[PDB]
């Protein structure tokens, strides 16, 4: 059967195999480990006949050893005996014989993690590299015993590097042993010792060898930069080991690798080590070692020659693991320049040349992400130098500190307003087009934005801000009208400074400062820059992606400024007019065209949310200033609403709520002044929507058409609330002679009176939203929509049949108890009975105890009178017949929002506090009375229920005891029988507890009477 | 406590270190100009091709002391439409509760992309919201609509 073994494992690696790969795979899993197996890997990995795959697979079929201390041992002496074998075969002259090589090296190492674990006898192995290296010198099985355990000194193993292929399987064998042990340490943590024993004599040998390769030039193989990092990480997973020689000689080697000499080949593979260090565990490296490489990064210098050599070959990934390390290097020390720069306690010439080569290297050439990543790692670099200089105390600044401080910062400004200027994206959309470093790019350009934020509390307004607003300011971008600049450099120019004063004005507040007043008037052409930002994007020509995409980055930063802007559009209203113009004729431009090729138009509804946004913002906080505008605006939304538009619903609902946000401070001239805004807003929403369900016979298009008029009416009566930042009012809107209530509650049945709506679940959402929109509002405050009692109830009795009972319920409900809420001075418990039959007990039995959600609804609406006004609910026709009975019965239920909503229940009825001394003595004789079924009831929920749902009726019962601690044990010695004898324990435990910690004595009581 | 601080420090450097495209995330600063290393202002962008598309929603994540023994809890704006946001904001995330996911090794990064996950596939088993589960279960037209428009709301 060993040619039917061989014949299958040769069938497995086939191109194209015979009847199966997966059942020959299978097979081949079957045929070991069973006690051939280990014979049949023996005589594989002894014939040199067979082929490297299945002497590979002789090796695997060794690995499996999970299957007891005897054939571990059986296992492990041929497993060393193919190794010296094959190792012996190869460094004569052999070649790609090394993969069976390296799977005996796991195998070993598998045998080397088992074996030292805690569990005549077998002694610890404690350094098989010794054992490997006496094993290549050929009474012949008794040698392996003496080798293995004791072994020779470092003169012999300098022996053995006769050959490279020597020291090339001596630096693997230690890799893939540390490897394995980083492998096994990361799995699980029960060696904690076996991390000793490589102390003691794995980590001598191997920190000897690598020294030896570093140090020696005819041993050196660049094999060893690959095992050091693997070294490296088992170390820094542990913990003393020292490794400091080991850093030094990579550096000396580094520092020697040239491109004459090397080719920077080592000198890359040493920085990668390097960057691994400090990217990973800084701390590894020692202070000194830190130091020489400061002087070897920061210096004709070396480090100026490698970053030349890698500029000029176009190596950016290269590049960019020189900026990663270099990095990683200099954020590790920062109070050390922070102190010798900017505290007190010949070195000053020396810091000033320290600041000023690490400003040239923060400048760098070549432009960013699409060649450098140097700013862009250097970003997180200085927000911890900001934060750190923020963090120093008040008592330790130098003299000259916020001088240098400020001096170091502008320069730094200077530097990086260049690196973000749009021209870098335009080239990068240009030669890599869409790819990822348009992405890398935005979050450069984030990490800039908040550098400035932290920059700020050092530079002030004059030294940040005013420095970009007397740069845009002070000069016009566009001499010729309609603002067009004409010129690319000035328009980068003043996009990158438009971007960065966003970012600065938005941490301000600009109606408490008159400085914004002071600077804005010193600068003629700021607000026209700004607009001349705004009107170029705006008309530009979208030819291709990247002009488009342009387009449409100018829009946003030029809205997110002007939406910035509000606060000093209060302190200073003339310089508002060019604004609105400009935004109005963009806002018209983007709104009254329809050409659409194709994906345009996903651009053009990005432009038209920017820009309603920031009529939004103005319209909330300017909202005195812009009253001569709005009988304009009217008259343009009577065009919009056509259904023929441009506009998507969200943009008409926001418009609407823009002119809402400006009629809501119209209350200078009376109520009948801004009433007439109201009434013709009013009959322009409710006779679109008449006009619309009346003609068009609706369909998908006039449904989306009512539901966006809809939501127009929902903005309406939000924006018209009054912001939490006389009497006339109150009797106008009392009496509402316009009858604004009269014909929005007319409109709303017209529309609910319609099939093909009332059974829609989002048509009675925004219904039920706008009728219960004065409801809840502070009492006092004049609002229009604010309903009684007698029109929400009567338009819930009106459309509630009609409607679908499954979907539509809840939102009625809801608004019923927004009404109860509101009117719960003037509610009767007969108009309660009435709601209550009405709305919920003739529609129960059929489409509320079947259905979960609107079982959990009746639920919070009965807690919701619990907690309102308690007297409702207590003094019901219904409170004993049926409200009782009913939550009595479903509290083992299987919902858990239902659970929960009866758990308030009673939870709401015991420890309500709103009772009536009369209402609380009816309700303690109630509970005196079903108590006992209530227990019965938490025991059978608690028995049939499992973990989760445990803590529900703890608390429940935590009331009834607190509550009622006398007849609980009366309930108890009746309900714990039922649901044997150690029952009775609980009893005793609870009661003396109270409250507050049972459930612990539930669990405990729950173990018990599970088992049984 | 003290590991406390010092986990929050490493997170703040891997982050700044290696993150998402689209997302951010700083400390808020106090009134000393100092971070509040417990209490974090985030973004996270919605998944191109997906209703949630475009927006970028903003989170603040609050540290408690016994962090990382104890998860953060993150919050959505209040009123955030989505099943599984609390009314208060509160996510309910598997990862984000110490009694399911959580284990003290799980990184912000992990968290926004959890986060992000969550948005465009809501876990039922965690109903935060009575009206988005509603529309979701019953009317996904008007759960879509709401969608495109709250992406509008918080625009890139």
């Amino acid at each position: 059967s060993i040619h039917e073994v061989v014949a299958l494992i040769e069938e497995l690696y086939s191109p194209h195999p015979k009847h199966d790969v997966n059942q020959i795979q299978q097979s081949l899993q079957s045929i070991q480990k069973s006690e051939q197996g280990f014979h049949l890997a023996n005589e594989l990995l002894s014939d040199d006949k067979y082929s490297a795959n299945v002497k590979y697979f002789g090796a695997l079929t060794l690995t499996v050893q999970l299957n007891t201390l005897w054939n571990v041992f059986r296992s492990n002496l041929l497993y060393l005996t193919k190794f010296s074998t094959l190792y012996v075969s190869n460094p004569n002259m052999y070649g790609q014989s090394l993969i069976i090589i390296k799977k005996l090296m796991s195998n070993l190492s598998l045998i080397f993690t088992k074996i030292n674990d805690p569990q005549n006898m077998i002694k610890q192995w404690n350094n098989p590299i010794n054992t490997f290296i006496q094993l290549m010198s050929v009474a012949d099985q008794l040698l392996l015993d003496s080798i293995n355990c004791s072994l020779t000194y470092e003169q012999l193993s300098q022996f053995v590097s006769l050959s490279q292929k020597h020291n090339e399987l001596a630096l693997t064998f230690t890799e893939v042993i540390v490897e394995d042990l980083t492998k096994f340490q990361t799995k699980r943590h029960s060696m904690s010792q076996i991390h000793e024993v490589v102390h003691e004599h794995l980590y001598i040998s191997t920190m000897a060898l690598i020294n030896l390769n570093l140090t020696a030039q005819a041993v050196f193989n660049p094999t060893v930069f690959d095992c050091i990092t693997a070294w490296i990480n088992y170390i820094s997973l542990t913990r003393r080991m020292d490794l400091s020689e080991i850093f030094q000689n990579l550096i000396d080697l580094m520092y020697q690798s040239t491109e004459g000499s090397d080719g920077y080949e080592n000198a890359e593979k040493i920085l990668t080590i390097f960057g691994n260090v400090f990217a990973n565990d800084p701390l590894l490296m020692s202070y000194d070692l830190r130091q020489q490489i400061e002087c070897i990064f920061l210096g004709n210098s070396w480090m100026l020659q490698y970053m030349n050599y890698l500029v000029t070959n176009d190596f950016f990934s290269e590049l960019k693991e020189l900026a990663i390390c270099i990095v990683d290097f200099l954020q590790i020390n920062t109070l050390s320049v922070c102190n010798k720069l900017f505290t007190n306690i010949v070195q000053d010439e020396y810091i000033q040349e320290y600041i000023k080569v690490l400003l040239q290297m923060t400048n760098f050439p070549l432009t960013p992400v699409l060649q450098e990543f140097f700013s862009v790692r250097m970003v997180d670099f200085w927000l911890d130098l900001s934060d750190a200089y923020t963090n120093l105390a008040s008592e330790t600044l130098r003299p000259n500190s916020i001088e240098l401080s400020t001096q170091i910062f502008q320069q730094l400004i200077n530097i990086y307003l260049p690196k973000i200027s749009l021209s870098v994206k335009q080239r990068i959309i240009e030669e890599e087009g869409e790819s990822t470093s348009v992405n890398e790019f935005e979050d450069f350009r984030n990490a800039v934005s908040d550098l400035a934020q932290s920059l700020w509390s050092i530079l002030g307004n004059d030294n940040l801000t005013n420095v970009l607003i007397d740069g845009m300011g002070q000069m016009p971008a566009a001499s010729d009208e309609t603002l067009i600049i004409k010129d690319t450099d000035v328009l980068f120019r003043i996009e990158t400074m438009c971007f960065v004063l966003n970012t600065i004005l938005v941490d301000m507040t600009l109606s408490e400062s008159p400085w914004i007043k002071n600077i804005v008037d010193a600068n003629k052409f700021f607000n026209q820059n700004v607009i001349s930002v705004f009107q170029t994007g705006f008309q530009t020509s979208a030819s291709t992606k990247v002009s488009q995409i342009l387009k449409l980055d100018f829009v946003r930063t030029s809205t997110t400024l002007i939406g910035t802007l509000a606060g000093y559009f209060k302190q200073e209203p003339f310089q508002l007019n060019p604004y609105v113009e400009a935004l109005f004729q963009g806002l018209h431009t983007c709104t009254n065209f329809t050409s659409k090729n194709e994906q345009e138009k996903i651009s053009n509804d990005k432009l038209e949310v920017m820009v309603i946004k920031t009529v939004s913002t103005l319209c909330e906080t300017c909202r005195e200033e812009l009253t001569p505008y709005l009988m304009h605006f009217i008259s343009f939304l009577n065009t919009v609403i056509m259904p023929d538009s441009n506009v998507s619903h969200f943009t008409r609902t926001k418009l609407v709520r823009s002119i809402g946000y400006v009629v809501q401070c119209q209350v200078s001239n009376g109520p009948e002044e801004q009433a007439k805004y109201i009434l013709q807003l009013t009959n322009l929403l409710s006779g679109s929507i008449e006009h619309c369900l009346a003609s068009s016979v609706q369909l998908q298009e006039q449904q989306d058409y009512i539901n966006c008029l809809l939501y127009c009416i929902s903005e309406l009566a939000t924006s018209l609330i009054q912001p939490t930042e006389l009497s006339e009012f109150q009797s106008f809107w009392s009496s509402d002679p316009l009858q604004i209530r009269s014909k929005i509650m007319c409109t709303i049945d017209k529309v609910l009176d319609n099939s093909i709506y009332c059974k829609n679940s989002a048509f009675v959402e925004i219904g039920c939203l706008i009728v219960g929109k004065g409801l809840n509002l502070p009492d006092g405050e004049p609002y229009f929509l604010k309903y009684n009692m007698s029109e929400v109830m009567n338009f819930v009795l009106r459309h509630v049949p009609n409607c679908e009972l499954a979907t539509c319920l809840p939102y009625f409900v809801y608004l019923l108890e927004k009404l109860i809420s509101e009117f719960r001075k003037e509610l009767t418990p007969q108009e309660f009975d009435f709601m209550f039959e009405k709305i919920l007990l003739v529609y129960y039995d059929a489409y509320i105890i079947n259905d979960p959600d609107l079982l959990q609804m009746t639920i919070g609406f009965v807690n919701n009178v619990l907690d309102v006004k308690p007297g409702l609910a207590i003094g019901s026709k219904h409170w004993t017949s049926f409200i009782l009975p009913q939550f009595l019965k479903l509290i083992p239920s299987r919902e858990k929002f239902t659970i929960v909503a009866v758990a308030k229940f009673w939870t709401k009825l015991i420890n309500n506090k709103k009772y009536n001394q009369e209402e609380l003595t009816t309700v303690r004789q109630q509970v005196s009375s079903i108590g006992g079924d209530l227990v019965y009831q938490i025991m059978y929920g608690l028995f049939h229920t499992q973990r989760s749902d445990l803590n529900s009726y703890t608390d429940l019962l935590r009331a009834l005891v607190a509550k009622f601690p006398i007849e609980a044990r009366e309930w108890l010695v009746a309900v714990l029988p039922q649901i044997a004898g150690h029952e009775k324990f609980i009893n005793k435990l609870l009661i003396t507890r109270g409250s507050r910690a049972a459930g612990n004595v539930i669990l405990q009581w729950w173990l018990d009477c599970t088992t049984l | 406590s003290s590991l406390c601080l010092q986990r929050l420090q490493e997170e703040r450097k891997k982050w700044r270190k290696d993150h998402p495209f689209g997302f951010y995330a700083k400390p808020v600063k106090k009134a000393d100009g100092s971070m509040d290393l417990q209490k974090w202002e985030a973004g996270i962008p919605g998944k191109e091709g997906t209703n949630w598309a475009g927006g970028v929603y903003p989170i603040t994540v609050e540290y408690p002391n016994e962090y990382p023994s104890k998860p953060p809890k993150v919050k959505f704006p209040a009123g955030f439409y989505h099943p599984n946001v609390y009314p208060s904001g509160t996510i309910c995330l598997s990862i984000l509760n110490e009694d399911q996911d959580w284990r003290p090794a799980i990184t912000l990064k992990q968290i926004v992309l959890g986060v992000q996950d969550l948005l465009d596939s809501p876990n039922p088993n965690s109903p935060a919201q009575e009206p988005a589960w509603r529309s979701f279960s019953r009317n996904k037209a008007e759960y879509d609509k709401k969608v495109l428009l709250q992406a509008k709301q918080y625009s890139k």
